[PDB]
């Protein structure tokens, strides 16, 4: 054969143009969407939510498109008296090169996950509102991630998982304290709104109060059947001693009387998802369109409608799948 | 050996009052010097905001090095005058132009900078010879993303003089924007300034984007609370500041405070109408996908 | 005076005792290795190795002294149905006697001079891996030489030099090959490599296919300043005239833009020696450990270690020298 | 006139057929005479391998020097019984023998030197009193490099019959150790048995063997490859040709040929668990200077 070597050598003053910005260069080489908003390309950024994960209502990510934006480059004085220069630090920058490189990480998963523990505390002393705000934000973050392996992508799809599921079921509860309790039937809409905040998957410290408040609710309706078994649902989470005996001593006063005093729409062997905007059941095999990004299930009515969960996505749009790893791009 | 060498080297590491202070106290060992000595003091007062001594004490029979530098002053202190002053200064250059007056090229490269002119400000230094004008020409063609421009002219003041100061700055700003290995290097650059000299606003921010762009945030903590410290309102501090926050897992109302504080920076840094614009091109996006 | 005259006279059946062997007798007269392998005293001989040239890992020279043992007696039947005679010839054979012989030699100097062409072949035609082979068997043969005078001693030490020079040459090369040229530190670092590579010492063919790889890769690199020396030197060794066209093509491109883009770290004015394990230039005044045998430089981080040359020494070991003649025992 | 001159020459060149071929033709001129042929006869057998006609031709009844050679028979086809055949030997030694019987003393000898134990061997040779006797005392004490003892020794047979072929032969044998002048003696010893009678296989490797010591590679050639020609299993051929390869400068995969050749001698040659000895002694000193 041969060697390395057995090309092409080729054939006033004008002011020099301008080479491609190193923000130009992020977008190039990236899919994700925290990248292109730290470049300060809001709209392919915005084109890649959409896609991926169906973002169409764009206004509620103001503050964290903004302040992504500013932590995106770092600045220093060159000459005195002269413009200053900006730096584009970058994640890959031992061998980022003038082609390859993508920003910096500035938020990591971890972040979140700590954000979620003041969230529950909010949540235990009762802050609904403030807790479904801090949920949403968590999860509107997520996206903004970039994420090694597969395990940190798995991760943060249950994290996803858990701010929908705190802000759907805290959206039941606080609807429920909205409603009036005059009317016989109207207590039993708010029985039935409560059984279905049992069937959120929260912490055991949170469904404790749940079950509590539903089995205070079927109690007073003399629904003795049902609120037996939220009794024993309760019991088996282990609560504190002093809610444990007010709730066996509810428990043998069910059991001496098991009789449900009236029907209420809520099937307890039966799997369902709460339908998060008129807050029904619908049952395992119904029709049901969902979030993209989040998962949150709604009755077919709402098909194209903006998320009550996110609030910033289109139910049932299809998509993607969320795009936080350069992993997904092989 | 240069008499003014104390002089230009406080003033180019952004050590306006050092400079000051030397150059009220060398002797007049010639005219020349003289003139290049009252060049520099008044560049330092511009650079410390003191418009008004540069404007008052240059006569119109100071000498035409000194008239340069009063443009430019003349130029920063009068927003109402600057597109005019750019006119008359168009006019100039397309006259006839003292080529060996570097002092007069720099200012009108100044100017243009200052007006977004990179062009015709590379057009009046690329007719000077002198070390700042290279220096200058590597700048420019940094902010131009011609990192190739840039080594090239950064290696003309190699070969005529590596241990200047201006060729020690310009191989920082070239290192810095270079990336990988060459990080390292620009901090020593800057960090040796410092501890022959003092530490500046300058130099601690130079240092600190050296170690940002390492993602070495907690090592940049410490040189910006300096600058903090020694001075609130140096723009430069603040938007680091912003960066490495949001690196160190701090709180939004953090990020919210800098921003606050950057809109009395007193300092004509654009980070500030570069945000307002980007909060404008979101509302006008967030418009497109949902026209309300 | 007198003659030559003007001692002392001395004072069943027993199965006489054994004589010394012939190879006995080999190892009492020679200080060779190769007489001792001859010999079967294969300890003896990895004495003289270690001590004269400093082998210590001898596993690579199995082959060479199984061989070498096999040629060392002859062997003929003497009466029918019994063992047969070994005969043990001697180079020394018109006047060996009983106790003064020394055994035929069975290897000549011009025998691994011949070798050498086909290794310069194999070289030339680009079978990398085949030529360092090769050469390294003629250097660790090179010990096992029996040699007349001072200038044959003279060009085995010279052919030790060239099997050095290839080795480590076409090991820099064989690396470079396996490198990344992804980043352009990385590119930077084959240039280098490339640059090095030009300094062996190898014959004017070989030098200009080195220089050639090497001119186009400091051209695509736009060291224009290096490159055109490169050039230069490879159209001073007289390359065939296509080469030669090609050459001064790139040559005069070099020079109508004669500026080097990027510092390497290559000393043009300035000799060094090439670390054989680390493949870094070692500049001529700075601290090296060398192999005691071939002469291979090593950073001295190494001192003590396996020679990647000659695969079997200590690097940096003080040793007697090469021996391989009856001259150099007085 | 020794009736059976040609017979036993043939047998000592290692002419065997030839032995085998002019015993059987030759004419019963006494009943000693008679007993002496077949013990040729079957000596060649013997040195043919074919031990299975030596074993069943031999009675009980036969003649006690035809015991001797069926005893050494029953010795090389039987590695079972080798230990066994030893002892008793041992004690036959030590009870009596008839001291006259020549035969047995070989036959016992020849045992013994199998058996490595040239002590017994040459006990068993002193006791007897004839021409091969001797000879073979010329080469155990060739093998255990006594050259001195071997030429005294040599120096009997050569006062008592120079002209005989035993004697030829002990004088190559020892002029081949000797060295020096005395190997182109040798050489035409060897040569001038073969062109009276017939170039054997034992033969050519002797003259060989000459030539090799002499330095004389090339004249070796031809020598060997006759042998190689007619019989591809004789292991000196195969070990010899090895050295001359060496000696002419071929390719290493030449001695491999002839080493793997050498596996698939069927002579029992002790040159290959020699090799494989120094291959162990070899692994073994590696693992003493690397403790791997």
């Amino acid at each position: 054969g041969g060697w390395d070597v057995e090309e092409l050598p080729p054939e006033f003053f004008v002011p020099p143009t301008k080479g491609t910005s190193p923000t130009q260069i992020w977008c190039n080489n990236s899919q994700l969407p925290v990248d292109h908003i730290l470049a300060g390309s809001f709209e392919t950024a915005m084109r890649l939510l959409h896609d991926q994960v169906g973002v169409i209502q764009f206004g509620p990510y103001k503050q964290l498109f903004l302040q992504t934006y500013a932590r995106g480059r770092t600045t220093y004085q060159a000459l005195p008296c002269l413009p200053s220069m900006y730096g584009y630090p970058n994640r890959n920058w031992k061998d980022a090169g003038l082609k390859n490189g993508v920003p910096a990480v500035g938020l990591k998963l971890n972040d979140l996950i700590q954000r979620l523990q003041l969230c529950y505390q909010l949540t235990t002393v009762g802050k609904f509102e403030e807790a479904v705000e801090k949920f949403r934000s968590i999860l509107l973050s997520v996206p903004l991630l970039v994420v090694d392996n597969k395990q940190e992508i798995a991760e943060a799809q249950q994290l996803i998982t858990i701010c929908r599921e705190y802000i759907v079921g805290l959206s039941v509860e606080t609807e429920r304290k909205k409603l009036p309790k005059e009317t016989l039937e109207q207590q039993k809409r708010i029985c039935e709104m409560a059984a279905y905040f049992t069937h959120s998957n929260l912490q055991p410290v949170h469904m404790i109060l749940v079950l509590r408040t539903a089995l205070n609710l079927f109690f007073k309706l003399k629904n003795f059947k049902t609120a037996a078994t939220f009794a024993r649902r309760l019991l088996e989470l282990g609560p504190k001693p002093e809610v444990a005996q007010q709730t066996r001593k509810i428990l043998s006063a069910c059991e001496k009387n098991p009789t449900d005093a009236y029907q209420l729409n809520y099937d307890m062997h039966n799997p369902f998802d709460i339908c998060a905007a008129s807050y029904r059941p619908i049952y395992r095999g119904k029709p049901v369109e969902k979030c993209p990004l989040s998962g949150a299930c709604y009755s077919p009515e709402f098909k194209g409608q903006i998320c009550r969960v996110t609030t910033v996505t289109e139910i049932g749009k299809d998509v993607i799948g969320l795009r936080i790893s350069p992993l997904q791009f092989r | 050996v240069d008499e003014l060498f104390d002089v230009k080297n406080a003033f180019y590491i952004g050590s306006y009052q050092q400079c000051i202070n030397e150059a009220q106290r060398v002797k007049l060992s010639s005219p020349e010097r003289d003139v290049e000595r009252d060049v520099f003091l008044y560049r330092a007062y511009l650079a410390q905001r003191k418009f008004g001594v540069v404007l008052d004490e240059i006569k119109p029979s100071s000498a035409p090095e000194l008239q340069a530098v009063r443009m430019f002053a003349d130029y920063l202190a009068h927003e109402s005058r600057r597109d005019s002053i750019v006119a008359e200064l168009d006019r100039e250059m397309s006259r006839s132009v003292d080529v060996t007056n570097t002092t007069f090229l720099l200012m009108a490269a100044s100017i243009y900078l200052h007006d977004q002119n990179p062009d015709a400000a590379l057009r009046a230094l690329h007719q000077g010879d002198s070390l700042e004008c290279t220096a200058m020409t590597v700048q420019i063609l940094l902010k131009l993303d011609r990192l190739d421009l840039a080594r090239k002219e950064l290696k003309r003041m190699q070969d005529l003089d590596e241990d200047a100061t201006l060729t020690q700055l310009a191989t920082a700003w070239v290192s810095l924007a270079t990336g990988g290995e060459k990080l390292q290097d620009a901090y020593y650059i800057f960090q040796e300034m410092a501890d022959k000299c003092s530490p500046t606003l300058l130099l601690l921010n130079g240092q600190a984007a050296c170690h940002m762009a390492q993602g070495r945030w907690e090592a940049a903590e410490g040189l910006l609370q300096e600058a903090l410290d020694k001075d609130s309102g140096y723009p430069e501090t603040l938007v680091n500041l912003i960066v490495l926050s949001q690196h160190l897992g701090k709180p939004p109302e953090v990020t919210n405070r800098y921003l606050s504080q950057l809109k009395d920076a007193h300092r004509s840094h654009p980070f500030i109408k570069e945000y307002q614009a980007k909060e404008n091109d979101f509302d006008r996006l967030v418009l497109q996908y949902a026209p309300s």
